[PDB]
């Protein structure tokens, strides 16, 4: 499926974030103040909670 | 940064890095406290606010600076409008104002808003 | 079925059971010590039924009636048929400009009949 | 079907009337009559249906959670002061105080009557 | 219930029908008179809309004075609505835009 | 790529449904005579899905 999604990206000239947001748009029912709509609907996670664990383990070494 | 300039064979530098990594581990263990999320989540270090203005008068006419204060229909209206704007922007190829993938799917979108304001959303 | 067999469509029976349990808990909480009826019999539920189908909302209203709870339902001009069947008044609230106002309205079934000059 | 509805009042207390004075967006004196058979508060988005329930909740609970239905059980959207002063929206971004309808010396009165077999508690 | 929800009060058509009725009468019309002239097929669903008229156009509605209207639904049961007294007038209502 | 299934009702927590349960046609929710989730297609099976998009007579499937 990775190659197929790459072909879709090429054809529609939109990154993966566009279709991920399209997916998240189908769960808008559980909405709240603007802050939650922004931090849960748009601008996908891109969090760094896992990289911190690797940094901590390296610092343990 | 101050300790990186000390000449002690990387002892002060190590201590400062240790403090920083202790903070990082503290945040990581409690991975959903507001402080930890603000520390390690890009979309949690900055707040958000909407502002309805006037087309000719650029002055802010109603600025919801977070300021939840809204009815079930008002919050729904704002959320639907912002989500539609985000979808239109995302689906638009770079340098174009018309999305190429023009179809979007909503699932039971409107439930808290009157029939008169949902039509505005559509 | 010791465990709830199934629902009446996407959580139909599940929602019915949950609402019934919640209503029973509310009635017990409002029921004084060793009392069959709750002294404070009024319940307010804002956004009456937005996530509930018309089939289940009628059941929740019936359950509220069974447990001796007098309820006032707040809706955004939605679900008028069942509200009209299961209520006898309405406070139309309208906000113009920055100030809001109310207008009370009431209706009641005349004894007359279901229909005259027809099948009885 | 009409016989059962007579249980109301015969057994316990039921709310029958709500009185508001300078409560939220309800300027001046406002009165709402509640039927013994159950009532429906209806209206478009941006009115006073949530404000009307919040008045009674303030009258009833020690620590009312305002605007619960819209916030989804989260931190209470508002507070007593914002209702007393008639705060209408966040209020722009340049002060002005136009949103606040009662900034100066004002008085707000909230009343609720409950009936049971004629006996009335206000 | 699917079919029942399929058909409902399309307030869009009712908006224009009421506006045309006031234009024809061109007189201050109460809620009971409006119900008589226009037979509501949904009872209070219509009345709220008409109240939405008065409060949207600034036509002040009086709660102390109560009118009445007897209306029979589809199955034949007759109900007596205790409407308030209003002063719906075509000029102001046509002045105000509708969604 | 990793769609969130049933996001409208399960939003906020992890989704119950998955691709496997859609291919097999499991009936977790509706019970009454449930024969262990009543897998509609337990044996060898094939499921196909197709979406067509159009623009000025140009088709993309
Ligand atoms: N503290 C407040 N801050 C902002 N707006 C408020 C406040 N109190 C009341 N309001 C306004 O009063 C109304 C209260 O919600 P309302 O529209 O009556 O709810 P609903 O119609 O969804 O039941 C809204 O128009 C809201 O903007």
């Amino acid at each position: 499926k990775k190659q197929y999604l790459a072909r879709l990206r090429d054809f529609f000239e939109v990154g993966e974030n566009a279709f991920t947001l399209l997916n998240r748009a189908a769960g808008l029912k559980q909405l709240n103040s603007i802050d939650e709509i922004f931090r849960e609907l748009v601008l996908d996670d891109h969090s760094a909670f896992d990289r911190a664990a690797e940094v901590a383990n390296s610092f343990d070494g | 940064n101050a300790a990186r300039f000390v000449d002690d064979n990387g002892e002060s530098h190590y201590k400062a890095l240790q403090v920083l990594v202790a903070q990082l581990r503290d945040a990581c263990e409690r991975n959903r406290t507001l402080g930890a999320k603000a520390l390690l989540d890009p979309r949690f270090r900055l707040e958000f606010a909407v502002s309805v203005m006037d087309r000719q008068s650029g002055n802010v006419i109603e600025s919801r600076t977070g300021s939840q204060g809204g009815s079930g229909g008002e919050k729904e209206i704002i959320a639907s409008y912002v989500l539609t704007a985000s979808l239109s922007y995302a689906l638009c190829p770079a340098g174009s104002r018309y999305p190429l993938f023009g179809t979007i799917i909503l699932d039971e979108a409107f439930s808290r808003s009157s029939h008169a304001v949902a039509g505005r959303i559509i | 079925e010791s465990r709830t067999g199934s629902q009446g469509g996407s959580g139909g029976e599940k929602e019915i059971i949950a609402s019934y349990v919640l209503t029973a808990s509310l009635s017990y909480a409002l029921c004084p010590a060793g009392s069959r009826y709750p002294l404070f019999g009024t319940i307010i539920l804002d956004e009456a039924f937005s996530r509930s189908s018309h089939a289940v909302a009628g059941r929740i209203i019936a359950a509220l009636r069974e447990f001796g709870l007098h309820a006032v339902f707040i809706t955004p001009n939605k679900e008028m048929r069942l509200l009209r069947d299961h209520t006898r008044s309405a406070i139309v609230v309208h906000r113009r400009g920055q100030n809001s106002n109310m207008a009370s309205l009431s209706w009641e079934e005349l004894e007359r009949h279901y229909q005259r000059r027809g099948n009885a | 079907m009409n016989q059962v509805s007579g249980l109301a009042g015969k057994e316990s207390f039921i709310l029958t009337r709500i009185e508001l004075f300078n409560w939220g967006g309800f300027h001046g004196l406002h009165q709402a009559a509640i039927h013994q058979d159950g009532t429906a508060v209806i209206g478009p988005t941006g009115s006073g249906k949530t404000t009307l329930v919040d008045a009674l909740m303030t009258l009833l609970c020690a620590n009312p959670r305002y605007n619960l239905a819209s916030t989804g059980g989260h931190e209470s959207d508002r507070d007593l002061i914002s209702y007393v002063r008639g705060v209408s929206g966040p209020g722009d971004g340049g002060e002005g105080q136009s949103h606040i309808a009662r900034p100066g010396k004002t008085v707000t009165g909230i009343a609720a009557t409950l009936e049971r077999e004629g006996k009335q508690v206000r | 219930d699917f079919w029942d929800a399929f058909n409902g009060l399309d307030r869009e058509v009712l908006i224009q029908q009421t506006l045309q009725l006031l234009a024809k009468e061109n007189r201050p019309v109460g809620l009971a008179e409006l119900a008589e002239l226009l037979p509501p097929a949904h009872d209070l669903e219509t009345f709220a809309v008409w109240i939405g008229m008065a409060r949207e156009a600034g036509i002040e509605v009086i709660d102390s004075q109560r009118e009445f209207a007897e209306l029979s639904d589809g199955e034949g049961r007759r109900w007596r609505f205790n409407l308030p007294t209003t002063g719906l007038e075509s000029q102001a209502l046509m002045d105000i835009d509708w969604e």
